[PDB]
């Protein structure tokens, strides 16, 4: 359970997980996440920001 | 004058001959749910969001569609409203889809907000949900069927204000579609509306997908420049 | 008189267009029919 | 069962807008016909039977018959497409020539329609959602087609046929299949609905008329 | 001895459709002889007023399956009128399963129908009679307008219809394959071109109805009687059957009984009496009967302690829980699988709802598939009051009865039936670890 370093996952396929919900955006007490999206080449929606200041955030 | 006399959880309204009791509830401030009645477009009565229960009548009524009788007691807080709720918005949410993280509606959703305000906390459907094919109606509206709730709104838009017959029903019971039935664009001076109308994610704006939520957007009030309108 | 009998048989002629030439036959038994003042409620 | 058929229009080779339909003129006097049972200004009301005599000129429906109906009554085409995807008696897609459904509801069912179906099956080789090689039938599963007294029953082609076994109704097919017509009705040597007992009602001449009238008439 | 206590055992000379089972001529001839067309021009002539006080005294109630009081409901016609053509509506759709009744009485007494509209669109002021029959009946709608074009040439309808100075015209309009067309509104919609789904009351049809026209839809069964009423008066049809349950019914008998049959029977006849005495008994004898519905598959079921002294009336049927419906006898024996029965009903139900408002929309769908687990057990014993509280939470709050009739024959069953449903389970969950 114990909280690090800040990482983002990829499915098993190597696609990332993220989904640019911006939940965590949202959620995050000391507004340490910023993030920008928009459609993909694909069509996929996926981020073309996701930034998180370590020096801002709580763990 | 002409007005009659009707009660909202006991207080005394005065509203004239044909008001609804929608319209009768909002005089004393409070919005009824609903999810097929607009103001500006005709009276449907499909997605039952609105049932209310009328004192010392057995059954519920549509708030949207139903005239105000005199001397009825609107009983909006009444455990038979409540649950008439909670049974419409489980049905409603049965077959939705589990899309809200890439909905572009997250945040801004009728669905979302009269479920956390009116239906229970948590789903007892056990079955698998159903999905349907999505229609191409141009390059402006983003079409995503499956989050449909099947209200009618962009119907009734589409044939009243628009004065566009494209838009339809095909199907009946579960299977029943919202669409054109044939590869054909919706493309109208007003088509964009239709994604304001709806209710949720089913109809987006193109343009603006994934970019951003409603939350983090600030608003500000200013005046149209394209035309001579304003 | 018998009731032996079933007299129900002349529908065993009936072809795919019997109901519409009845409606066509039918059709100089009628009355005007009414008007709604316009040709179409889009009208 | 989930419905089979899909409610999305796309255009192939065989159903396309190009797709030659007309009304023959007897048809068209025919709509006319049709068109003058309703009140002038209300022409939408006669998109059912125009319909309905489109598929039985061609057959079935063409997305062209739909928008030639649409254009003759002055109708948008999405009203007409409402109809057609709407009602179930509409062929939207090509059928044999003999429609046949069998009734597979409770009261039909509680009859053993199962054995209909069953030898229907195994007399064409075909499936309940399935057209015969020769494209002379097709096979399909309705809801109550209103003669539950008389179950198990089966339609062919706007025609009853009713009070069956397993070998009545493969003769029906036998006997459509060489070109003949099949008398419609029951099988079972009854005529009609009575009961197949002895006729325990309606057994004295029926009375004449004035008889139970009262006075002052 | 006034009051009778006992009902049934009709005589022929009481009947009204003398001609049930097509074994005399159905053309206007035939119905002439047998008593149709008899001074009908003298009941026209009698002016509406005196045509609706006998349907009010008749007690005649709506044979379409609700029963309501039809002289009460052919009163709303009654107003001056505004302007608008007034019209009349004949529901032949008959969707229900196990109704067979309309289909006879359309193929083989089709003038009794017409003159039944001459003489209702008298009563409630209507300028012409539409006859909504289902698409399937092609045979039953050709003998009737048959009929409609004998009753022309012999001048009975039409300009001056039977002399009385009324004009009257008689339509044919065919549906094509939808059960919800034969509620009112639905078919109202149907009529005028559009889809098959039903309108929000009020209004009411006598108010605004079809083209936007006072309206007044009635079964075939209830304007068929009307002519008779009238003619032997509504005294006559009112002692036949319990108070407020007056006169004559048609009986459809079907499942698993000897001789399947459509009768002709006074009211308040119990339901065992009719049963072995019209339909040759119960398969296997009376002890070999498992559950019967008595009104069609709207209404729910009853198990054999209800079915031996029950009377087949509004009235007593309701409080055996359950309903009138159609008349439509369902009887099914020891040997039939009872949840298999309702679960092809809720799918019958779940093909033929139209989708317009959600409870109906989704919830019956959600039951059919519940209902199909059931039947191979794979569900738990919580979920049979999960269902019972979805079928509490789509009846009522639906726009037509069609979501009543998939909701209570769920709830029939899970009244009757529980064992048995939790019996199948704890089977499934032996057999499969
Ligand atoms: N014969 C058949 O094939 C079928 C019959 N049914 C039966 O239909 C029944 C339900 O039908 P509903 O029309 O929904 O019942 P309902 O009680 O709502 O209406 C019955 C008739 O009375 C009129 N009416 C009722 N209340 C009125 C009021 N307050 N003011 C003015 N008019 C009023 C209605 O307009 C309608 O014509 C069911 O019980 C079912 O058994 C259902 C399916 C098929
Ligand atoms: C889903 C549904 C289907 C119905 N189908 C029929 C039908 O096929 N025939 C009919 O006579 N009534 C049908 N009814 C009931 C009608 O409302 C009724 O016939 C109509 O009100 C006529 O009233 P009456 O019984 O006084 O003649 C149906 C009702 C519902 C809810
Ligand atoms: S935006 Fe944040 S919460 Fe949403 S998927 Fe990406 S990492 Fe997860
Ligand atoms: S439409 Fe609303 S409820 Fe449905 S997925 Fe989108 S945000 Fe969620
Ligand atoms: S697309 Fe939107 S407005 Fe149209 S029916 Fe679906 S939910 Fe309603
Ligand atoms: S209850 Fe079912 S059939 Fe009736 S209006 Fe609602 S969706 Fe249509
Ligand atoms: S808001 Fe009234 S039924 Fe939808
Ligand atoms: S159950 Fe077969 S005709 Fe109705
Ligand atoms: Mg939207």
């Amino acid at each position: 359970r114990f909280r690090g370093e800040h990482a983002l996952r990829r499915y098993p396929s190597g696609e990332e997980r993220c989904i640019a919900c911006k939940l965590c955006e949202a959620v995050c007490p000391a507004q340490a996440i910023t993030i920008e999206a928009e459609p993909r080449a694909d069509g996929s929606r996926r981020t073309t920001r996701y930034d998180i200041d370590m020096t801002k955030c709580i763990y | 004058s002409n007005l009659i006399e009707v009660f909202v959880d006991g207080q005394s309204v005065m509203v004239e001959p044909g008001t609804t009791v929608l319209q009768a509830c909002e005089k004393v401030g409070m919005q009824i749910p609903r999810f097929c009645y607009h103001e500006r477009l005709s009276v449907a009565g499909n997605c039952r969001m609105c049932l209310v229960e009328i004192e010392k009548a057995p059954k519920v009524v549509a708030a949207c569609a139903m005239p105000v009788m005199k001397g009825w007691n609107i009983l909006t807080n009444s455990e038979k409203s409540k649950k008439a709720r909670e049974g419409v918005m489980e049905f409603l949410l049965a077959n939705h889809p589990l899309d809200c993280p890439i909905c572009d509606q997250g945040g801004e959703c009728d669905l979302q907000d009269q479920s956390m305000m009116f239906g229970s906390d948590r789903s007892r459907f056990l079955e698998g949900k159903r999905a349907v094919e999505d229609k191409n109606i141009g390059p402006l509206v983003k079409t995503i069927m499956t989050r449909c709730i099947q209200c009618t709104r962009c119907i009734r838009f589409a044939s009243e204000i628009a004065g566009v017959d494209d838009l339809g029903t095909t199907g009946r019971g579960n299977d029943m579609q919202v669409g054109t039935y044939i590869e054909k664009m919706f493309m109208s001076e007003l088509s964009g509306n239709i994604i304001d109308i709806c209710p949720v994610g089913a109809l987006t704006s193109k343009p603006y997908a994934f970019t951003a939520r409603p939350w983090e957007t600030r608003k500000t009030e200013s005046i149209d420049v394209m035309d001579a309108v304003g | 008189f018998d009731n032996s009998t079933y007299r129900n048989l002349q529908h065993h002629e009936y072809s795919t267009y019997t109901f519409l030439d009845l409606n066509v036959e039918l059709s100089k038994f009628r009355m005007p029919q009414p008007s709604s003042g316009r040709q179409s409620p889009r009208h | 069962g989930a419905g089979g058929a899909l409610f999305v229009h796309r255009d192939t080779p065989e159903n396309n807008p190009d797709t030659p339909f007309d009304f023959t003129p007897e048809n068209y006097k025919r709509i006319e016909a049709i068109v003058k049972n309703y009140p002038e200004g209300h022409k939408a009301a006669a998109v059912l039977p125009v319909l309905d005599l489109a598929q039985r000129q061609n057959g079935w429906l063409p997305i062209s018959a739909m928008n030639k109906v649409a254009e003759i009554l002055q109708v948008p085409p999405m009203r007409v497409y409402e109809v057609a995807t709407f009602y179930t008696m509409y062929n939207r897609k090509p059928v044999g020539k003999y429609h046949i459904q069998v009734c597979t509801t409770t009261p039909c069912m509680l009859r053993n329609s199962d054995s209909i179906l069953e030898a229907i099956q195994k007399k064409l080789g075909i499936k309940v959602g399935e057209t015969t090689p020769d494209k002379l039938f097709t096979l399909i599963e309705v809801e109550c087609l209103g003669a539950c007294v008389n179950a198990p029953m089966v339609q062919i082609n706007d025609n009853y046929y009713e009070d069956l076994t397993p070998k009545d109704i493969e003769e029906i097919i036998d006997e459509l299949k060489a070109g003949k017509i099949p008398k419609p009705g029951p099988r079972s040597g009854r005529f009609s609905c009575e009961p197949a007992g002895g006729l325990t009602s309606l057994t004295e001449p029926p009375k004449g008329p004035g008889f139970g009238v009262q006075a002052g008439l | 001895a006034p009051k009778k206590t006992s009902f049934g055992s009709l005589k022929d000379e009481d009947r009204i459709f003398t001609n049930l089972y097509g074994r005399h001529d159905w053309r206007l001839k035939g119905a002439q002889s047998r008593g149709d067309w008899y001074k009908t021009k003298e009941i026209l002539l009698k002016g509406p007023d005196w045509i609706l006080g006998e349907v009010k005294t008749s007690g005649l109630r709506g044979r379409g399956g609700a029963g309501f009081p039809t002289g009460l409901k052919w009163s709303f016609m009654n107003k001056p009128s505004d302007g608008r053509p007034k019209y009349l509506v004949v529901n032949a759709d008959e969707g229900e399963p196990g109704t067979c009744k309309d289909r006879e009485i359309i193929r083989h007494d089709p003038h009794k129908l017409v003159e039944g509209c001459l003489v209702g669109g008298r009563a409630m002021g209507a300028r012409a009679a539409y006859i909504y029959i289902r698409g399937e009946f092609y045979n039953e709608a050709s003998n009737l307008q048959v009929a409609i074009r004998e009753a022309y040439e012999a001048g009975l309808i039409g300009k001056n219809a039977c002399g009385s100075g009324y004009d009257f015209d008689v339509f044919v309009v065919r549906g094509a394959g939808a059960y919800i067309c034969g509620e009112e509104t639905a078919l109202i919609e149907s009529i005028e071109g559009k889809q098959g789904k039903p309108r929000l009351k009020p209004p009411f049809p006598a108010d605004v109805g079809v083209f936007g026209c006072p309206t007044t839809v009635a079964n075939v069964e209830t304007v068929a009687v009307s002519p008779t009423i009238c003619r032997r008066g509504g005294a006559w049809f009112a002692s036949f059957g319990r108070e407020r349950n007056s006169g004559t019914k048609l009986f459809n008998i079907s499942g698993h009984v000897n001789h399947p049959c459509t009768v002709e029977e006074e009211m308040s006849v119990p339901l065992k009496e009719l049963i072995e005495k019209h339909a040759g008994g119960v398969i296997g004898g009376w002890d070999n009967l498992l559950a019967v519905i008595p009104g069609g598959s709207s209404t729910p079921l009853i198990p054999k302690s209800v079915c031996e002294t029950v009377l087949m009336d509004f009235d007593a049927l309701v409080q055996a829980q359950t309903g009138l419906g159609t008349a439509a006898v369902i009887v099914m024996d020891r040997s039939t699988d009872i949840v298999k029965a309702i679960a092809r009903l809720i799918e019958f139900y779940k093909h033929e709802s139209c989708g317009q408002c959600t409870p109906c929309r989704e919830g019956v769908d959600w039951m059919n598939k519940v209902m199909a687990r059931f039947v191979k057990g794979d569900a738990r014993p919580a979920e049979i009051d999960s269902l019972w509280e979805i079928s509490k939470q789509i009846e009522g709050h639906t726009i037509c009865a069609l979501g009543d009739g998939a909701a209570w024959p769920v709830q029939g069953l899970i009244r009757h039936f529980r064992p048995e449903l939790e019996e199948r389970m704890q089977q499934f969950a032996l057999q499969h670890q």
